[PDB]
This record gives C-alpha cells, structure tokens and sequence, in this order.
C-alpha cells in the first residue's frame, strides 16, 4: 500500500534535468565589484 | 633613407597599448565561438 | 593579470566547474536527513529568536 501519482516522478525527472543541463553549461564566471 | 629623425615615441606606445587591449578582448570572448562554444555567468 | 581592465574578478576552467558542483553538493547536503519515513525535522532560529520546526 505504498504508491504515489506519476505526475510527481515525471515532473520530478524533467526540473531536474533542465537544471543540471543549464548548471553544467557555464564555463566561467564574472563577478563584478560593488559601487 | 639619411634622416628624418623621430624624436617622440609616445604615439608608438599608444598604438601599442591600443593594439594590447583590442586583443585582449578579442582573446577574451574567443571561446564562445561555434556550435561547441559554451556559455559565460 | 594584467589586460582586459574589467574591474571584478573572473575565473576559468575546472576551478568553477568544481566550485559549482561543490555549491550543489553542499545545497543537497544541507536537506539529505529528512527523506523517508526515517526521516527527521529540522530547527531554525533567526536574529529574534523566532524559531520554526519543520522538515
């Protein structure tokens, strides 16, 4: 009696495949001084 | 030649420093160039 | 060093692709004890001293 909607998986999957795709995209970094 | 003696060199490093800079630019931004360029934060 | 007067700091290579999965890992680290019925809750106090109990 363990079950959960697949919604939650398929969303779940998706999010967290577009973040790690958009994360592992950067090659470098510029971080500008405060005024 | 004999003569034509250039007795200022100020215009010779700006060129130069001109030239550094264009380049350092051009060097900078070099890699996102290409479908296997990547992307900068 | 030296040309591409940016005025900030600029880093490239491996060092920011280690900084930002170490960022992640730390991010998922800080919520990895509260998954399961196993799982237990977390306490956070701010600068007043209201505290929430939550997981």
């Amino acid at each position: 009696g363990v079950f959960e909607p697949t919604i939650v998986k398929v969303k779940s999957l998706k999010f967290a495949t577009e973040a790690a795709i958009t994360i592992l995209r950067i090659d470098d970094l510029i971080k500008l001084h405060p005024e | 030649g004999k003569g034509a003696y250039q007795d200022r060199d100020k215009p010779a490093q700006i060129r130069f420093s001109n030239i550094s800079a264009a380049k350092a630019v051009a060097d900078a931004i070099r890699t996102s160039l290409g479908p296997k360029g990547m992307d900068k934060m | 060093e030296g040309p591409l007067s940016v005025f900030g700091d600029r880093s490239t290579g491996e060092t920011i692709r280690s900084q930002n999965v170490m960022a992640a890992a730390s991010i998922a680290n800080i919520v990895k004890s509260s998954l399961g019925p196993v799982g237990l809750d977390k306490m956070l106090v701010d600068d007043i001293g209201d505290v929430t109990i939550t997981n």
